[PDB]
């Protein structure tokens, strides 16, 4: 089933190994930077700590133990609610320029 | 904008309560 | 009731004229208040170098005393009825308007007749008024917008009476005696160049008979034969920079030669101007403002306040912008602002033209609200145009313009025309005149 | 008082360049190759000068002069073979740098990527012109073939090839022009590399993870200076192995023969680093199609920023894209192997398939894989 | 990009810049002909064909 | 004025300016080359090869 292949790919992706939440791995274009700026303080601080710890781990080429990996159902989508709004605003601006 | 004559000061003593006003296309005004 | 239907209603501007030549024009709608005033065709542009500032003196001394009304009795009568008497004098027109109730019309016209016909011009009051005008000059020195606009006129219309300031240099005000002022009154306050305009609860027949019974003594004869003639002016593309680094902000105004009063190209150009629009720091529109320059300024906090003007005299006028901003913002705006004009001269779109048309319609309708602005419109239009243009005609001319018309008129007036930059204050980054003139054309086009 | 390092304008530029430049702490060893390229460039220039001080540029006395460098100049063979093998090291580092840019999504830095493509073009041109200078059989015939390729250009082809030849074939004029351009070009490469670093510094380096490393930054000096020093030492070890033990490992023996225009080598091939494109042009039958595929094989790096469709910049978290990338690398090695081999069945079919698969991966398979990738992460 | 640039205002801008861009292309064509001394084109213009 | 007509017919647009410059150079090259060559041949009449090809 589709969710099975999604979970298998989540395991094979690798950013779960570095304790990295899904939205942390997104590329940072203008929409993404504006979305990150829009984040609340607690979420921003958690995001920056996760990114810094992952950068440390990749510099030392190690991953956290089996227990402290982000699971499939613990991988919340925190950036998505703001990113979708930013995308909608950009699309509205383009449609007005249309 | 200074004032050093009666004619310039004339009309500068407020006699009505202040009413702030700001728009979206018009600059802010007070009275 | 649609826009067009409401536009037609527009109570008319019934216009008449006495034997002397003083055109009487009124506009009755409903109100118990009415604004009545005369719009003489005096001003700085009719003043020579020696007597410049005579009009300002005459306006100052108008309300102080008359022959029939000894003095402060005039002010007592004006205040006792609740009338707010006021006056002003531009470079072209000078006007007095009693702004009072409808029932006080017979007395209001009488008061205006006394002021504009029998003025004491007392030497003692002249001497007391002399200090006040000098004080007013020190007042206006502080006002940066007024001085930058005076610099604009001085550097643009140099060598012509139009470049003269309305108040006058602070040397003529200390020498203008009764003789010069009396000549000004007897040579400019003439019946043909006067418009007795009233608006509100005013009856055209009532205004006509009041004018007949009061302003009959007005004459149109110009002394022996001395008839001051209108002198064409020469827009001289130049620049002036009064650099005073202690000033907080740098007022910079740049304009080119626009059209005259009668030129139809005024209607398109204003639309183009409405496309650029105007901005102040305390707006709140911010980044989402439709005008490109407004959004750029608000996004980067470039300026504090920019606005576009359409100063328009009889045969010529100024057309451009005036922006107040900090020291390290003058150049960038002069890049963006000009970047707008060239774009408007080459890439005008239907959407922005429609926006400008709507802005112009709204401005024309909103400005004509209240009895006093209507009186202003009648008085100014009977002199500049010779008739009061109804709102329906304005709507028709606005509907005529489109993107092609805007592009053509902007290319005619803006593209590759020498400007008249005039700065003030901490103007260091202000681009050199060659840079500005280069920016007045686009190499892609 | 001001610190001279941060106040003297020259030392200020050096400081902002590679003293206090904020660099990510987790950049892998694959970034060191960047410095290696510059190091190689510097080394090349030095050796080039010491080669230009004993090398005439005349057809009559070109090849012999080179022998005089190897047989007579005190410590001359070392300089000559140092140049010859440093060219190969330069191209190894260049290819690894391009691969690193493809993998970790460093091509998202658009201006640096385009400047790098220009640097690549210039480097291949310089190396090709350099290979002609020894005037061996391979140099002469390779120059002849490559310039004859330009005759396929419509209208202005024959005139262009005659003009570049300075005549009607590869001869004294062509050799002298090639020497002059080989001399000047590396300085243009140096200027372009300075521009490359300039454009890079306005955005900072990209870490393997792709995520912005602004929170975790370290000064360049105490760490990456010594890291690049170690990388340079390892590259020096490899290059010196090549020079001292098998100097002509990556070199066709036919080059050690005077360029005789009346006798072709039984097999004509470029140097190894030029085979990947060469085989590509061998795949296309049409003569102009060969030139177009040749130029596209390198110019397709321009489309990388536009063809990117995955929500993630890097490729550490894209397994399917990783298999695709390694398929592309294996295909490149396949083309390199095929190019040296003579045109004959089955190498014709394998070369055509390799070129087709290369273009298919670059333009089609990678973006489609990225689009499939996004759906698997609910975006 | 494939649809953001496809708009009525964008089409109008294209029409506005068609004369400028087209005669810029004419500028480039004439400059190329002059620089390369293209006989195939210059053989037709009078008083210039006398050069050859 | 002729100059004013030339300006606001063929000088206002910088692209029209470039086209004018291109055509002007096209004609000026021929005119200048012809004039200079004619002058130079006139100064050295009978001393160039082109003036003595007929003899041989
Ligand atoms: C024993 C049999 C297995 C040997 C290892 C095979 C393998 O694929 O190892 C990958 C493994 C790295 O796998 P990874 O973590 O997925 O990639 C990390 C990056 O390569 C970056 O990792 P790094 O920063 O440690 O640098 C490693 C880099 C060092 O070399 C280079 O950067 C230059 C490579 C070309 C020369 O070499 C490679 O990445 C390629 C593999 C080299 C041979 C092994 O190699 C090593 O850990 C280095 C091993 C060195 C020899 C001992
Ligand atoms: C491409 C633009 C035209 C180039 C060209 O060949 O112009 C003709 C002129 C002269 O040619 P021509 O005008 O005598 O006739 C064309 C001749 N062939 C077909 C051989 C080119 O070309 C040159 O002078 C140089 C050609 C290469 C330019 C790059
Ligand atoms: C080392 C070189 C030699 C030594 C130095 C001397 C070099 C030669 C003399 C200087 C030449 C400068 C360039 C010529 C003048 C000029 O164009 O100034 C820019 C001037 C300066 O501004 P402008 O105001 O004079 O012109 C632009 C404004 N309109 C269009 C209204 C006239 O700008 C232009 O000319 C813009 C249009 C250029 C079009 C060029 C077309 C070329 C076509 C053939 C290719
Ligand atoms: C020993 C010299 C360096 C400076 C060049 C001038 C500045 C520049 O590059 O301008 C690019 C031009 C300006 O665009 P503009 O929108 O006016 O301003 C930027 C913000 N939008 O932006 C553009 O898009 C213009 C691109 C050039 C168009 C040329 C058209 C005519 C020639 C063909
Ligand atoms: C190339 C990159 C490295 C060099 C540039 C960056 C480093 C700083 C400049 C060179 C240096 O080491 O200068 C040392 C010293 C500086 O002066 P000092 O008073 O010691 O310190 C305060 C002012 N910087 O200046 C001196 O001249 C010290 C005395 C001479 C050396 C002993
Ligand atoms: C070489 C063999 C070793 C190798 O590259 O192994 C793969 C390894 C992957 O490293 P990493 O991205 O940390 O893996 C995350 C897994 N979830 O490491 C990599 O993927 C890094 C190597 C690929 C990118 C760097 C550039 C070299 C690419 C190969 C040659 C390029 C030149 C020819 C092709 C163009
Ligand atoms: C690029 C230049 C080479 C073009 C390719 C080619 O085949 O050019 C042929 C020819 C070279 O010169 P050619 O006519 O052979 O000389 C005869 C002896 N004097 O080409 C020419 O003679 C002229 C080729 C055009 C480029 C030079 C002339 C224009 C330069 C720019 C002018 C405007 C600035
Ligand atoms: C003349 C040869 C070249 C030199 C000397 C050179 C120099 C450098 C250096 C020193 C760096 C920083 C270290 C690094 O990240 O590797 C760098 C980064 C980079 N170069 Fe090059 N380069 C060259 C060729 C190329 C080529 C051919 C490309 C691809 C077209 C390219 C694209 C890049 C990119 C994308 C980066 C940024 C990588 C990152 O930030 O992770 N360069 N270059
Ligand atoms: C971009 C860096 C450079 C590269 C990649 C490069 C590449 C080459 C190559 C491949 C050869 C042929 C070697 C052989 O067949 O034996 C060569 C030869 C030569 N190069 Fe360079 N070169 C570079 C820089 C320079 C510079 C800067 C100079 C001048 C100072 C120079 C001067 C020479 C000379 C004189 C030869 C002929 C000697 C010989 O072939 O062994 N090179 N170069």
């Amino acid at each position: 089933w589709l969710e099975g292949i999604r979970k298998w790919y989540y395991n094979a992706a690798g950013f779960n190994k570095l304790g990295l939440m899904r939205d942390d791995t997104i590329y940072e274009d203008d929409d993404v930077k504006e979305a990150i700026r829009r984040l609340p303080e607690n979420l921003y601080n958690d995001r920056v700590f996760r990114i810094k710890r992952a950068l440390d781990l990749t510099m030392r080429q190690q991953i956290l133990p089996k227990e402290q990996w982000t699971k499939y159902e613990e991988d919340k989508f925190y950036l998505e609610p703001y990113l979708k709004e930013v995308i909608r605003e950009r699309k509205e601006r383009e449609e007005w320029a249309k | 904008r200074s004032f050093l004559c009666r004619e310039s000061l004339s009309g500068q003593a407020a006699g009505r309560p202040l009413v702030a006003s700001v728009g979206l296309n018009v600059p802010a005004s007070v009275r | 009731a649609t826009y067009a239907q409401a536009l037609q209603s527009v109570p008319e501007t019934q216009v008449s004229q006495l034997d002397n030549g003083l055109r009487v024009a009124s506009e009755q709608s409903s109100q118990p208040t009415c604004t009545v005033g005369v719009w003489i065709d005096a001003g700085s542009r009719y003043e020579n170098e020696k007597n410049n500032g005579a009009g300002y003196f005459v306006e100052h001394l108008a309300f102080k005393g008359t022959k029939n009304r000894p003095g402060s009795a005039l002010e007592k009568e004006v205040e006792s009825m609740g009338a707010h008497l006021n006056a002003y004098s531009t470079r072209e027109h000078t006007a007095y308007y009693i702004k009072a109730l409808s029932k006080d019309l017979p007395k209001a016209v009488e008061l205006l007749a006394d002021i504009v016909q029998n003025c004491s011009l007392e030497d003692s009051q002249i001497e007391k008024e002399r200090d006040v005008i000098l004080q007013e000059l020190q007042e206006n020195d502080s006002s940066m917008r007024d001085v930058v606009f005076d610099y604009l006129h001085a550097t643009a219309f140099q060598g012509t009476p139009l470049a003269q300031s309305v108040e006058g240099p602070s040397e003529n005000v200390r020498k203008l005696s009764r003789a010069d002022l009396t000549e000004y009154v007897s040579q400019h306050y003439k019946a043909p160049r006067m418009v007795l305009a009233a608006a509100g609860g005013v009856e055209h027949r009532q205004l006509l008979d009041l004018a007949q019974k009061h302003f009959s003594s007005l004459s149109g004869t110009y002394v022996e034969d001395a008839v001051p003639a209108f002198t064409p002016c020469r827009f001289t593309g130049s620049e002036i920079r009064h650099r005073d680094d202690a000033l907080p902000l740098a007022h910079v105004a740049i304009a080119v030669e626009g059209p005259g009063w009668a030129n139809p190209d005024n209607v398109p150009l204003q639309v183009a101007n409405a496309i650029i629009g105007h901005y102040d720091s305390t707006y709140g529109g911010g980044t989402h403002m439709s005008s490109t320059l407004a959004s750029v300024a608000a996004t980067r906090k470039l300026c504090q306040s920019f606005q576009t003007f359409n100063i328009c005299y009889a045969e010529t006028g100024l057309l451009g912008a005036h922006f107040v901003c900090d020291n390290m913002s003058i150049d960038d705006m002069m890049f963006f602002l000009q970047g707008q004009w060239m774009r408007l001269c080459t890439s005008a779109t239907e959407s922005e033209v429609v926006r400008g048309k709507n802005i112009l319609r709204n401005a024309l309708v909103s400005h004509l609200d209240g009895t006093t602005p209507v009186c202003e419109d009648i008085g100014r239009s009977l002199l500049t145009y010779g008739r009061r243009i109804p709102l329906a005609e304005w709507e028709s001319r606005i509907a005529e313009v489109d993107a092609s018309v805007v592009r053509e008129v902007c290319s005619k007036y803006f593209y590759d025309q020498c400007p008249a930059v005039a700065g003030l204050g901490p103007i260091e980054q202000l681009p050199d005149y060659n840079r500005i003139r280069s920016g007045m054309f686009w190499l892609r086009f | 008082m001001t610190n001279i390092r941060k106040s003297h304008p020259l030392m200020k530029i050096i400081n902002n360049a590679f003293i206090d430049l904020p660099a990510p702490s987790n950049i892998s060893s694959w970034w060191n190759f960047g410095s290696l390229l510059g190091i190689c460039l510097i080394l090349q220039i030095l050796t080039g000068l010491f080669l230009a001080m004993h090398y005439t540029s005349d057809t009559t006395t070109a090849f012999s002069s080179v022998t005089h460098i190897c047989r007579d100049v005190n410590y001359g063979w070392v300089i000559r073979y140092l140049h010859a093998n440093g060219a190969s090291m330069f191209f190894i580092c260049l290819f690894i740098h391009v691969g690193r840019g493809l993998y970790y999504g460093s091509y998202m830095f658009l201006e640096t990527w385009n400047i790098g493509v220009v640097l690549l073009f210039t480097v291949m041109a310089t190396a090709f012109m350099g290979y002609v200078l020894p005037w061996g059989q391979m140099s002469f015939w390779g120059a002849t073939v490559i310039t004859n390729l330009l005759s396929a250009i419509p209208y202005i082809g024959t005139d262009l090839v005659e003009w570049i030849w300075g005549g009607f074939s590869v001869d004294k004029a062509t050799l002298t022009r090639f020497f002059a351009f080989h001399f000047i070009l590396p300085f243009i490469i140096t200027a372009l590399a300075a521009v490359h670093l300039l454009f890079l510094h306005e955005t900072g380096s990209n870490n393997p993870t792709g995520i912005s490393s602004d929170m975790d930054k370290i000064p360049f000096h105490p760490y990456y200076t010594i890291k690049d020093i170690l990388g340079a030492l390892f590259m020096m070890l490899i290059l010196l192995i090549l020079v001292l033990f098998s100097p002509d490992l990556l070199g066709d023996p036919d080059n050690y023969t005077p360029a005789n225009p009346l006798n072709t080598p039984p097999h004509i091939k470029p140097e190894w680093y030029f085979l990947f494109a060469y085989a590509i042009l061998r795949s296309i039958p049409n003569k102009l199609g060969g030139v177009l595929a040749l130029v596209a094989s390198i110019l397709i790096l321009i489309l990388m920023p536009m063809l990117h469709t995955s929500k993630q910049r890097s490729m550490m978290f894209r397994p399917l894209s990783q298999c695709l990338f390694w398929m592309l690398v294996a295909d490149l090695i396949t083309l390199t192997w095929i190019g040296g081999q003579p045109v004959e069945h089955p190498f014709i079919i394998i070369g055509q398939l390799a070129s087709i698969l290369y273009f298919l991966i670059i333009l089609v398979l990678m973006p489609i894989t990225s689009i499939i990738e996004n759906n698997l992460l609910k975006w | 990009m494939l649809s953001r640039f496809l708009g009525p205002r964008y089409r109008e801008l294209a029409r506005n810049w068609i004369p400028t861009a087209s005669m810029w292309g004419a500028v480039g064509a004439v400059g190329l002909v002059w620089a390369t001394d293209w006989r195939l084109i210059l053989d037709w213009v009078p008083y210039i064909n006398g050069k050859f | 004025t002729l100059t004013a007509r030339l300006y606001s017919l063929l000088f206002r647009r910088t692209s029209t300016f470039a086209l004018t410059i291109a055509v002007g150079a096209l004609f000026f090259e021929r005119a200048f080359d012809q004039g200079a060559d004619a002058i130079y041949e006139h100064i050295n009449q009978g001393k160039l090869w082109k003036h003595i090809k007929h003899k041989y």
